[PDB]
């Protein structure tokens, strides 16, 4: 009883990468490669910035330089996991309507350069569906550098219906930032860039009703909180603390003139057949860091109810978890039995080159 | 065949007995509540208990042969009585299902406090809103449901579990909502219109396609439609449906990329889900088609011509399949009066040139309806709407002007696609089509 597969979620901003069974990713870095400004990759990148400079090879979801990503696997592989590629088969992840070259690439890069016995691509959104012990349901996950919302159906992710927002985390930190500025303070080098990062994920929260609590901030206290620098000194986060998260549902926030988060949520539905849309407002999840602001999911409630028919069931799935959804997802469906037989082998690989990947 | 005179009720003693009361008892909940959509769970329960009732008492040896046809009789007799016990009936199909299964805790929440009340309930409500598809699907699918929910909420890691028989039962549940929704669309519409539909519908999704490439699925679709829908088989649907798939892709796997996509999915009902829902493509930019000449539409076996005509139409017209259906339907039919009537060419010079425009106005105003629907993004979609609307009529208040918005999306979201349904969509064009 042996073998363990590998699950790796390469993320634009975090890999996260663990073993098939785990209850959550063993490892969880950065998805950087630093070149001497002699290569670094995750947090080490991180640490020496100055002497390096830094490559971010998986922008939007989806991977753009493959000799930086053979550098984050490799890494993944041997420094993380500390694990032979040759004898794991391993599960990749990738973003909702990956270019099918793109897929062939990965497939070839895993078997050429890593010689994996086997291996698999799947869809990340659709992975955190069945994180939750479903298959039909609409998807909102939203990372570091974007957010897309797939609906699905007995596993099948319609791709006319996907929705894609280029507004993520790392848009709201660099947000949090230009406005705790404004309100008389300094934030805009790279240490002061993770420390908002901090900031953010620490205090920050979605308002049920944005005004009223805008008011009631505008107004009184209840809605501060104290952050301590490393300089020990010790500031006061106040309306910010929702004003931030607030511009998933208004990128205008930022200047961005596109539909918020829930307006994403309820086009993608409206893009589906009338008889199952209801299963997408019932079985509508959240997942992905940027979905972790406490209060979103009955924020979501409420906007999609003033959205969508009087009659229609509304319901939220956004478990404690869904930081690593995708992940987690990834290990439940690579440690069934039944799932054994959707690997791709070397065999058929050498048999096929690259293309074999088309199976979904 | 069923010559036997007693044939029904040896049919359903022979029933009983194999199955056991118990599940004779689950087959006929899931039996009557396809029968009586708008049954209620009460009405439809009262008629399930008085039929095992009959049952049980009147299959046993020893019971007198002069039973069953008596409290069968006697049971169609309460049937009359006022505020009746019994599900009321003025068969229609649904084309709004209102089930919602339920978040994996609810689920395991009801069935904790009451299994059988859980299992009854959920027998009537799901067959009732999918009672289109094969009884023999629906018996089928219901049991292995039930069973998965049995182990999964008992389970030591209740999340794996349902993500396991929730895969295992992909096959069954997709044959399942599928077969009840296309078998819907047959019964809307009649062997005949179905088959104009289904060729439609290929046609829009494959508009670069040849008609020889498509008709030979639409004709097979409709046939085990036909076939398949209300069969006492226990595997017509099971064995034919994805069989269609195969064939499907043998014929269209390489003329466009979202068909070849749908045709590397890993199953058969993978497969034809992925079809069923891809939407109708960017037709070609093309000269109208003319209607067909009068030696066509007279000559015997001219069925291949009205076929190229509804299929060269139909994949250059911006035009959702329920708006392209309900006119070619009659358009035909009329320029087929004509060949009757003595005198050919002069009822055609009439009637001819009147069907063109009728057809014409009919097809503009449709494309008028269906605005920007396609185009866009539901929320982008409105917001056009709304401006194009301010722009004429434009002494219209913004209250009367926000009320039409909602109407016409309102619509837009139920009859501007390629499988909008059927029945409803109908008699809803026609409301909207005379506010011209
Ligand atoms: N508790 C939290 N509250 C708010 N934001 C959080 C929290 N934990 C993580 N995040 C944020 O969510 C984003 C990250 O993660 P995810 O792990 O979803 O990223 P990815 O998978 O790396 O990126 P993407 O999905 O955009 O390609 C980060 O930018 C991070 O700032
Ligand atoms: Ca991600």
């Amino acid at each position: 009883d042996e073998t363990t597969a590998l699950v790796c979620d390469n993320g634009s901003g975090l890999v996260k990468a663990g073993f098939a069974g785990d209850d959550a990713p063993r490892a969880v870095f950065p998805s950087i490669v630093g070149r001497p400004r002699d290569s670094y990759v995750g947090d080490e990148a991180q640490s020496k910035r100055g002497i390096l400079t830094l490559k971010y090879p998986i922008e939007h979801g989806i991977i753009t330089n493959w000799d930086d990503m053979e550098k984050i696997w490799h890494h993944t592989f041997y420094n993380e996991l500390r694990v032979a590629p040759e004898e794991h088969p391993t599960l990749l992840t990738e973003a909702p309507l990956n270019p099918k070259a793109n897929r062939e690439k990965m497939t070839q890069i895993m078997f050429e350069t890593f010689n994996v016995p086997a291996m698999y691509v799947a869809i990340q959104a659709v992975l955190s569906l069945y994180a939750s012990g479903r298959t039909t349901g609409i998807v909102l996950d939203s990372g570091d550098g974007v957010t897309h919302n797939v609906p699905i159906y007995e596993g099948y992710a319609l791709p006319h219906a996907i929705m894609r927002l280029d507004l993520a985390g790392r848009d709201l930190t660099d947000y949090l930032m230009k406005i705790l500025t404004e309100r008389g303070y300094s934030f805009v080098t790279t240490a002061e860039r993770e420390i908002v990062r901090d900031i953010k994920e620490k205090l920050c929260y979605v308002a049920l009703d944005f005004e009223n609590e805008m008011a009631t901030a505008a107004s009184s206290s209840s809605l501060e909180k104290s952050y301590e620098l490393p300089d020990g000194q010790v500031i006061t986060i106040g309306n910010e603390r929702f004003r931030c998260p607030e511009t998933l549902f208004q990128p205008s926030f930022i200047g961005m003139e596109s539909a918020g988060i829930h307006e994403t949520t309820y086009n993608s539905i409206m893009k589906c057949d009338i008889d199952i849309r209801k299963d997408l407002y019932a079985n509508n999840v959240m997942s992905g860091g940027t979905t972790m602001y406490p209060g979103i999911a009955d924020r979501m409630q409420k906007e999609i109810t003033a959205l969508a028919p009087s009659t229609m069931k509304i319901k939220i799935i956004a478990p404690p978890e869904r930081k690593y959804s995708v992940w987690i997802g990834g290990s439940i469906l690579a440690s069934l039995s039944t799932f054994q037989q959707m690997w791709i082998t070397k065999q058929e690989y050498d048999e096929a080159g690259p293309s074999i990947v088309h199976r979904k | 065949l069923e010559r036997g005179r007693d044939y029904e009720k040896n049919k359903v003693c022979k029933e009983f007995s194999h199955l056991g009361k118990e599940d004779f008892t689950s087959l006929s909940l899931v039996l009557y509540s396809r029968k009586f959509p708008s049954g209620t769970f009460e009405q439809v329960s009262q008629l399930v208990k008085e039929v095992v009732s009959l049952t049980e008492a009147c299959c046993a040896e020893g019971a007198d042969p002069d039973c069953y046809d008596t409290r069968t009789s006697a049971l169609s007799a309460k049937s009359c009585e006022s505020n009746s016990p019994f599900p009321v009936h003025p068969h229609q199909p649904q084309e709004f299902p209102t089930y919602v299964e339920p978040t994996n805790d609810e689920i395991c929440e009801a069935f904790r406090k009451d299994p059988k009340e859980y299992a009854n309930q959920f027998m009537w409500e799901y067959s009732t809103n999918y009672g289109q598809a094969p009884l023999s699907l629906l018996v089928s699918y219901t049991k292995s449901y039930l069973s998965m929910v049995g182990s999964c909420c008992t389970s030591a890691s209740p999340t794996v579990c349902f993500l396991k028989e929730r895969l295992q039962l992909k096959h069954l549940s997709l044959l399942t909502t599928l077969s009840n929704r296309v078998c819907s669309q047959y019964a809307a519409y009649g062997e005949k219109k179905s088959r104009l539909s289904n060729l439609i519908k290929l046609a829009q999704k494959v508009p670069t396609a040849d008609l020889e490439d498509v008709l030979p699925l639409a004709e097979d679709i409709t046939n085990i439609l036909s076939k398949c829908c209300e069969s006492a088989s226990e595997d017509c649907m099971a064995k034919e449906l994805p069989e269609h798939t195969v064939k499907l892709c043998d014929n269209l796997s390489t003329k466009n990329s979202k068909f070849e996509d749908c045709c590397q999915e890993k199953t058969a009902m993978d497969v034809f889900v992925c079809t069923y829902f891809m939407p109708a493509a960017q037709l070609p930019e093309l000269p109208d088609v003319e209607l067909p000449t009068n030696k066509d539409v007279c000559d015997p076996g001219n069925t291949k011509v009205m076929d190229k005509y509804t299929f060269e139409l139909s994949r250059r017209t911006h035009l959702p399949e329920v708006f392209l259906s309900k006119v070619l339907e009659p358009t035909l039919k009329s320029l087929g009066e004509c060949c009757d009537v003595e005198d050919s060419t002069t009822c055609f010079n009439a009637k001819g040139p009147l069907l063109k425009k009728e057809l014409s106005s009919f097809i503009d105003k449709g494309q008028e309806l269906c605005a920007d629907y396609s185009e866009n993004t539901f929320t982008e979609y409105k917001k056009k709407l709304a401006e194009r609307l301010k722009a004429k009529l434009p002494d219209a208040t913004p209250t009367e002007l926000a009320k039409l918005v909602n109407k016409r999306s309102d619509f837009a979201s139920n009859c501007c696609s390629i499988n909008s349904p059927p029945l409803y969509c109908d008699s809803e064009i026609d409301a909207e089509l005379k506010n011209i």
